């Protein structure tokens, strides 16, 4: 029902990474497995289909291979664009019932190194008259992306009501998260101030924005 | 030009019925063959069943009793309903056309009874045909999506949908990077997913980043969308972030202008 995957593969830039997809003889084995490859915020795109044959468009640093009741998906030349996911398939006792992989993430190690920038905006007017009031930390273009976000009042530790988003990846390839912190107007002009920290690889950058400043 | 766009609720109750549209377009609908596939959150790709150029059907064995699809040839238009859905039917739904072919191959001197005018089976000597060799052919089986379309997100919810509100994230001079400045809109408490941002009707997309959305203790989704200007531009060029909530069928614009400091 579900063919097996690796959770997850890592590799280098400009390596060489494989992915096996291992099944039985009635799909697998039955020897005609595809490709699949599913980047986060868009459609899943085929690579490969009849173990080898490559989809138009796909570059033929991609390849497939197949050895019995497992598939291999190959990626050499890893770029940073290919870290996505990517999932297997194969037809079982019919031409009508697929059976996919239980999936590979692919992570590309060995991309520069960047320090989190931070934007942190303080509630806006608008939100001000509806009275309520949101603290939006907007943290961009860092990798790895490993982060760590605190909030302060004044000097002393926020911990309710925060929400903080995992990092995912920008359109350059650096990665990006957010954070926030929920207030009543009353506890926005109450403190002198509020701070966002964030620490990354031995780093921490820090935002501060006040009530009683623009 | 080959697309697929799927319509249909974004939002169903418990036990109720989920019914999907997929119209076509770029191929003919009745020479080939279209399924669909559904992804659950953190959950591997689920195929659900596909209808072929002969109209007939097949389904996933495990889901088959609640799983129904139908097509209209001369409409471009593909149908799935799912019946007595539950949380665990919370996905995003693909439409897509898919590759579907058996093959029967026989070994040689044998010869497949279909060739030779138990019609599925070969035979070695089809003059005998009585007191032929026979056995059962070698079968493959080949599928494999050619297709994909962008996927509808339904979530599964006795909980009420909600229109977002959004306000601006005005550029200051503690917003900006020297000569490029960030801005954005946050875009607070709807329900439920998915919501997409552009910037200028998509003239910038440059710089552009749309975070993902966060879960409240309220129930509600809210997340940010950010796009990188010149700091010289702020006083002239007008920015204005478009936001797009399918769910509730809601679409807002809003202009994000500059602060005095």
């Amino acid at each position: 029902a579900v063919l097996n995957q690796p959770s997850s593969v890592s590799g280098s830039l400009g390596q060489r990474v494989s992915i096996t997809c291992s099944g039985s003889s009635s799909n697998v084995g039955n020897g005609y497995v595809s490709w699949y490859q599913l980047i986060p915020g868009s459609a899943p795109r085929t690579l490969i289909y009849g173990d080898t044959s490559r989809a138009s468009g796909v570059p033929d640093r991609f390849s497939g291979s197949r050895s019995g009741n497992t598939a291999t998906l190959t990626i050499s030349s890893l770029q940073a664009e290919d870290e996505a996911d990517y999932f297997c398939a194969s037809a079982e006792d019919s031409s009508s019932n697929a059976v996919f992989g239980s999936g590979t993430t692919l992570t590309v190690l060995g991309q520069p190194k960047a320090a989190p920038s931070v934007t942190l905006f303080p509630p806006s007017s608008e939100e001000l008259q509806a009275n309520k009031a949101t603290l939006v930390c907007l943290i961009s273009d860092f990798y790895p992306g490993a982060v760590t976000v605190a909030w302060k009042a004044d000097s002393s530790p926020v911990k309710a009501g925060v929400e903080t988003t995992t990092p995912s990846k920008q359109s350059n390839n650096k990665y990006a998260a957010s954070s926030y912190l929920s207030l009543t107007p009353e506890q926005w002009k109450s403190h002198r101030s509020y701070s966002c920290q964030v620490t990354h690889e031995g780093s921490t950058v820090e935002k501060t924005v006040a009530p009683t400043e623009c | 030009k080959v697309q697929l766009q799927e319509s249909g609720p974004s939002l169903v109750k418990p036990s109720q019925t989920l019914s999907l549209t997929c119209t076509t377009s770029g191929f003919s609908l009745s020479d080939n063959a279209v399924g669909w596939v559904r992804q659950a959150p953190g959950k591997a790709l689920e195929w659900l069943g596909s209808i072929d150029s002969g109209g007939s059907t097949g389904y996933n064995p495990g889901l088959k009793s609640r799983l129904s699809i139908t097509k209209d040839n001369s409409k471009s238009q593909v149908s799935l309903s799912v019946s007595s859905v539950t949380t665990a039917d919370s996905a995003t739904y693909y439409c897509t056309t898919v590759h579907q072919q058996t093959r029967k191959s026989c070994p040689a001197g044998y010869t497949l009874a279909k060739d030779c005018g138990g019609s599925e089976d070969c035979y070695d000597d089809c003059s005998d045909i009585l007191s032929s060799h026979t056995l059962s052919p070698t079968t493959t089986y080949e599928l494999h999506v050619d297709a994909w379309g962008q996927g509808l997100l339904v979530t599964v919810s006795s909980a009420s949908t909600k229109g977002p509100s959004v306000f601006p994230l005005a550029p200051s001079s503690k917003s900006t990077s020297g000569g490029t400045a960030a801005l954005g809109c946050l875009v607070k408490d709807y329900f439920p997913e998915p919501v997409t941002v552009s910037w200028n009707s998509g003239a910038l997309t440059s710089g552009v980043h749309t975070f993902p959305a966060v879960l409240q203790s309220s129930g509600l989704y809210s997340l940010s969308s950010v796009v990188t200007v010149p700091s010289s531009s702020l006083g002239t060029q007008t920015y204005i972030c478009n936001v797009n909530h399918k769910p509730s069928n809601t679409k807002v614009d809003k202009k994000v202008e500059p602060k005095s400091c």
